[PDB]
């Protein structure tokens, strides 16, 4: 019985896993998206300058 | 069991066929498009034990079957087991009849045309099904994503199709079809892990490489650099447990195989690979519709959930690109299950009732209706 | 052992839950930094188009 | 063989070199235009094993080769190629060292002009002619036809240009360039035997429906009335044997493929046809030209083969030509060949000797001189 | 010792080894790859006796001994049993040590990576063999049977390579690594001579059945009328001496044994077999590959000597392949002899005396050479 959920619970941590490391790849996902939007967002704040620059040019 | 005769929508691939039925999010149920068959004499007697499997009943009792995938590369090639995999789609998992329902079946614009007949003829002859369409994988795309025009890249299973879309029509003299596909990334990968002492050459062992794919490998932004690491050091290498306990790490192999898809000339294929194909697609369309579909790369289908893989193929591109103009890339969380998605949005447009082929008309001009009605 | 191995395999179940909550939270946090930087670079884009508007007027 | 100073004459498309010697009514060697490279590792070795095969040694050991070709819609865009496809037709089947003979290289008047410094600058600087000079492709149609004035429409692998011809002169404000030439109509037939289950897309495969084109296509005197036959009886089918021993039959696709000459829309052209071209280029020649243009109305270059062509275009020219009129095409056996043979006959008057750039104006000047010297 | 610094030549297989010098027709001399260990408590003294014998001694001495293979389906696992083969091999049959002399050892290039590497280090570091190459069996098997181009079938003792070759190239896609091998037809053999009264279940008893499969059995080109009658009649059966005196008679288990390389189902394996594995070869080729391949399948290796084999394969292969064309088989008596004998070959070729890792270029990179110098 205590096996059954132990298999349950370990059938948790893997279903818990897998949700942790389909997570974890979306955290990477979404933060190495985040980052290269960090790069964007400042590379665009600088081209927001840049074209700004044309702008006043 | 439904409050309304809904269309049921069966995305039925290389891989595994998606089934729900329309105005819905999601399918229902999924199933390898298996058909699987023992391979063992039957020693006890009254145990059961079927002459043939379809799709998880076949792979959960795979130690002892074959698989035989019925369709290969998008087509059809045996229809009986389609016919137990719709039977077992239909009736023991969404427990639908199609007779009461129209069904929207799937393929690419250059499928071989006796993909689209037999599948309009197994649901009109053997479920018996008042309506038919047979719908393109592209057009379901655009609208699971929620566009009319740009590129559907959709390397799935089967095959790349590769089709340019503009305001809803083809450009078909610039669709980059290629044969190159999933099933042949899985294929270098059960050859490439053989290498590493791990033989991969059952159909047990190539459902378990099938699953290694999908759970380890990745294609990367920067093939050499990542290679350059990867070949150098074991920090780069994942982990897998396979059914029976053993334990396989994979090294550079697992992004050297899915790297294919950018350089086919792996697995001995004469080709510019996916990115290339993507370029021309947009390139070959005239000068006025290039710019649409260069800010529209849509992504779709299969191989689309490798890490790396929407951020390379928008790189790969932009590359080749002009100068000026932006290049942007379309890849929702929705991709792959995109053309499922389509079904159930196409199925149910008020505009696409007109599309529909019903059991009348069909029976006035037999199954090559589909090419008359349908695209 | 088993009641060990419950008491583990739900620790695994709370530890892996646990750690994919956290991970929803750091994915949700990177996400709405993800969509704050992509509006940000969007709000930006948006910038760099009206000056490019402005750039060829 | 020769035992003159005479000039060499050579054309040069997309498809295929012909070359020999000026005074001639035919080449004396014909080659693909074609440089094979090897795609594969080599484990053997004492294998000999070129590192490109050029022309018929491309062709011979394309098992293992990608195949390229040096011209694109009427240009070459690869000089390398064009040196070893000459190098290897004059010196090694022609037996002929150009630096002792002058040498005429052809193009139609429309052809960018970047072509024409090319073909200068390769045979003055690689091979050391000692004299060059570029003509028109409508020119040397003509000469071969026994025509001074008609209308050449060179239906080629690369482009088609249709040029009028009045007396001698050009026309240039009538020439009608059409993006539609062979390796379109390859492309869609490619496609249409893609839906009868023939996926033909690697080199050896292109090789194989070029030659189905070319050995089993027709135009089709009525499309609409030939297609219903076609498409409703297998009589009309013709079988094709594949390089492995399979085969492959082709139907109402054996006519498709070069009604794209008729319906460009069939690769996505904004074009009619070369018919309409035909009808333009004399439509806007002058009101007392027309008659003669229409009377010798000119088949020029390869595509023209088809047995259906023939009735097709007097057919579709007399349908759009003006009454009281003669309407005629001439369709001489001097096909697929006739620039090669307007090229020796052009090269061999002695009233063309004094049209010749020689190896010091070139030198002096740079090959930007045969856009003065030529025409 | 001999009257050049030829390469010495070895080529160690999962059955036996063969051996001799660069330059020769033959080996010197044939060990089994074996090395065996008594199974007994010595009780007599001063009996000299051995902790292992190897080859012939292990052989010789088989009536007390286990006999193990350090080779394992064509990867040594155990190399300080093969460095003792080899020390036997080159210091008492050929009678030449290695410190004066190259070394060409061969494998499949299926094999992962432990061998080549392995057997690379024990020459260069227990004999100090002043160069090494490890050569790829398909290459040294056509260079043996006149060939540059075709299938080697080198269904030996450990796996079947089935590589395709073209003009000297390797097509590694289409390269089936198969388990199914002579060692398996040995099992399959002991377990059926069981049931017929014989028992073979220890080391002395397999090395019997061994030599029983070799000297009396054959496939045959039509195994269902073979064993209608073999199975029906004594007539057909074969009498075999076995050590002590006692008879065992074989019938229809004669071939039985051999048609599992068609039949693999009788060794439980999940395979189409060598015929159709060759096949899939040929077609998995370039459609311009494919009938060269056709016309030329090349016996090598082991088993390839059963009757019947050259027949039973070419009507096999005929029967898959397409009409109008030839199906050939090449079975040449340089048969399982032809590894070694291509090693003689390829390593006397002028255009192969680059291709040798020296001694030093091995010591500054370390094992992992191989995988730049070899191939």
């Amino acid at each position: 019985i205590i096996e059954s959920d132990l298999e349950r619970a370990e059938e948790r941590a893997e279903l818990s896993e897998g949700k942790c490391a389909e997570l974890e790849e979306e955290l990477k996902t979404v933060t190495n998206n985040l980052k290269s939007l960090e790069a964007q967002a400042e590379k665009y704040s600088q081209k927001e300058d840049r074209y700004e620059e044309e702008i006043k040019v | 069991d439904e409050d309304e005769t809904t269309a049921l929508v069966c995305d039925n691939g290389s891989g595994l066929v998606k089934a729900g039925f329309a105005g819905d999010d999601a399918p229902r149920a999924v199933f390898p498009s298996i058909v699987g068959r023992p391979r063992h004499q039957g020693v006890m007697v009254g145990m059961g034990q079927k002459d043939s499997y379809v799709g998880d009943e076949a792979q959960s009792k795979r130690g002892i079957l074959t698989l035989k995938y019925p369709i290969e590369h998008g087509i059809i090639t045996n229809w009986d087991d389609m016919e137990k995999i719709w039977h077992h789609t239909f009736y023991n998992e969404l427990r639908v009849a199609p007779e009461e329902h129209p069904t929207l079946l799937t393929e690419a614009p250059l499928n071989p045309k006796a993909n689209r007949e037999k599948m309009t003829q197994i649901m009109f002859e053997t479920f018996n099904v008042p309506a038919m369409y047979v719908a393109i994988q592209a057009v379901l795309s655009l609208y699971a994503s929620g566009r009319t025009t740009g590129i559907v890249l959709d390397s799935g299973d089967g095959v790349t199709h590769n089709v340019p879309i503009y305001e809803g029509y083809a450009l078909p003299h610039a669709i980059m079809r290629l044969d190159l596909a999933g099933r042949d990334l899985t294929d270098y990968l059960m050859k490439i892990l053989t290498e590493r002492g791990y033989s991969f050459v059952t159909t047990a062992e190539r459902e378990i490489v099938r699953d290694i794919k999908e759970k380890l490998c990745y294609v990367a932004l920067d093939f050499e650099n990542e290679m350059a690491t990867a070949a150098s050091s074991s920090s780069l290498e994942k982990s897998y447990e396979l059914p029976d306990g053993q334990v396989i790490t994979i090294g550079n192999e697992r992004f050297r195989c899915p790297e294919t898809l950018f350089q086919p000339s792996f697995i001995g294929m004469e080709s510019a690979g996916i990115h290339e194909t993507t370029y021309n697609s947009i390139m070959k369309c005239d000068i006025d519709i290039r710019k649409d579909l260069y800010a529209n790369n849509v992504m779709s289908g299969g191989t689309t959930m490798y890490p790396g893989i929407a951020d390379r193929m928008q790189k790969e591109i932009t590359a080749l690109a002009p100068s000026t103009m932006k290049i942007k890339i379309i890849a929702p969380p929705e991709r792959k299950y995109s053309v499922w998605i389509g079904g159930s949005i196409l199925a149910s447009l008020s505009t696409f009732q007109q599309m529909w082929i019903t059991k009348q008309e069909y029976d006035e001009a037999g199954p090559s209706i589909v090419h008359r009605k349908c695209f």
